[PDB]
C-alpha cells in the first residue's frame, strides 16, 4: 500500500540514526536523534505522518518502538503498528555506504546523513524509463489519490 | 472522539497503557486498563485523542 | 513552479519556528529550531531538499537566511535563493494559520514542538472544500506527479 | 566550477563568500572572491561542491 513504512535504528561515530523506508518505493527518511528513546522516535513519527501518508509502520521490538510515546503518536495519527522482508536492512546498509562516500563533505554526521538521504532519494535508476525513489513514492501516492 | 490513556501507577516508573478513559476530573482521571478500573492523578496520565486520524480517514 | 518554496521564521512561547511553504500547493513544513541561526536553517533546508523538489527558495534578509551556511546548502543541492526586497505574504499568511491551528491543539501536548507537528499534520491533510475538496498534501503530490510525467 | 568556497578573512567573525577555488593545499586554500585572490588557512575555509545538484 502507499502507507506501509519500515522503521529501524542504526549506529555510526557513536550516534543514533533513526531510519524510515517507504517499502513500495525505496524512498527513505533518516535523522540523527540525541538518544534512542521512545520520545525521540515518537516525535520523528509525528513529523513523518504529517508529510507522507503513514498508515502502517513495521518495526522490531526495540524499546523505543514499543514505548507508550510511540503508541500515543500512532493512536493520534491513526497508524497501525506491526512488530513482525529485508527492505529496511537493504536500505540501512545503502545509507551507510552513501554516508561514507560523502562523509568528507561535512563536519557533522547529521549533515552527512541528510546528504545521503538526498542522494538516495534523488539519484534515478539508469535505464530507459528510470525513476528515482522520490519519484516512485510520489507516483504511488498520486495514483492512490485518483482512486478516491 | 475515542480517547486513550497512558499512565504511571504511583511509585512505579513503568508507563502503562493503552487504557480507556471513563472520566476526567480536575485532579484525577478514572480509566480502565484491560478490566481493572483505576483512579490516577491527572499529572500521572497522558490522554490521547485520535484527532489526526479524524482529520482525513 | 512545482519547486518554489517560501521560508520564514515565526515565534511562539519564546521559541523559534522555522516554516516552509510550497507556494503552489499551500503544503507546509515547520520545526521548532533551538536557535534562529543559519546553521539550523541550513540543516532544515538540506532535509527539506532531500524530501521534496526544492529548486527555488524565497526568504527575507534575516541573518539566518543570508548566512553562508544556507548559501552552501543551496549550492550543494542546486537551489536558487531569491531574497525579498527590503520594505515590500504567502508565508506570513501561513505563519498566521499555523499559529491558529497550534492554538486549537495546544492542550493536546506538553511541548510546543509536538503541537507544531500536530498543526502541520492537520494543515496538510485537512481538505479544502470538505469531503469533495483536496488537501495541501494531495495538491503538492499532484503538482509533482504531473511535473514528473512531463 | 563545481566548487564554491566560503571563508573567514581575518579575526572578523563574519564568514565571507561565495568564492571560486583556485587550489586546495594541505594547510592553505587559494581562492578568488570577486576579483581579489586570497590565500586562506584551511581551517578558515569551507569548500562546497554542487554534488547534490549533480545527482538528478
Ligand atoms: C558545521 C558547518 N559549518 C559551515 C557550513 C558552511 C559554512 C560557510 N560553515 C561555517 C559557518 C558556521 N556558522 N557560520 C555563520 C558560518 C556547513 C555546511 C552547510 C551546507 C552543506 Cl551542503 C555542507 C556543509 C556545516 C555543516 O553543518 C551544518 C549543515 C551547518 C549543521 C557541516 O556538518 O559541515
Ligand atoms: C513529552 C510527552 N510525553 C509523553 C507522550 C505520551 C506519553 C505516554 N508520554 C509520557 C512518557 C513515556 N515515556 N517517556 C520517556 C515519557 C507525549 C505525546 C506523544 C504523542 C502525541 Cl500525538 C502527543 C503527546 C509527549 C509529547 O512530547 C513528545 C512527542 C514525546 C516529544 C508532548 O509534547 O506532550
Ligand atoms: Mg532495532
Ligand atoms: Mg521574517
Amino acid at each position: 500500500s502507499p502507507g506501509i513504512w519500515q522503521l529501524d535504528c542504526t549506529h555510526l561515530e557513536g550516534k543514533v540514526i533513526l531510519v524510515a523506508v517507504h517499502v513500495a518505493s525505496g524512498y527513505i527518511e533518516a535523522e540523527v536523534i540525541p538518544a534512542e528513546t521512545g520520545q525521540e522516535t515518537a516525535y520523528f513519527l509525528l513529523k513523518l505522518a504529517g508529510r507522507w501518508p503513514v498508515k502502517t509502520v513495521h518495526t522490531d521490538n526495540g524499546s523505543n518502538f514499543t514505548s507508550t510515546t510511540v503508541k500515543a503518536a500512532c493512536w493520534w495519527a491513526g497508524i497501525k503498528q506491526e512488530f513482525g522482508q529485508g527492505v529496511i536492512e537493504s536500505m540501512n546498509k545503502e545509507l551507510k555506504k552513501i554516508i561514507g562516500q560523502v562523509r568528507d563533505q561535512a563536519e557533522h554526521l547529521k549533515t552527512a546523513v541528510q546528504m545521503a538521504v538526498f542522494i538516495h532519494n534523488k539519484k534515478r535508476k539508469g535505464g530507459i524509463g528510470g525513476y528515482s525513489a522520490g519519484e516512485r513514492i510520489v507516483d504511488i501516492i498520486a495514483t492512490d489519490i485518483q482512486t478516491k | 472522539q475515542n480517547f486513550r490513556v497512558y499512565y504511571r501507577d504511583s511509585r512505579d516508573p513503568v508507563w502503562k497503557g493503552p487504557a480507556k478513559l471513563l472520566e476526567k476530573g480536575e485532579g484525577a482521571v478514572v480509566i480502565q486498563d484491560n478490566s481493572d478500573i483505576k483512579v490516577v492523578p491527572r499529572r500521572k496520565a497522558k490522554i490521547i485523542r485520535d484527532y489526526g486520524k479524524q482529520m482525513a480517514g
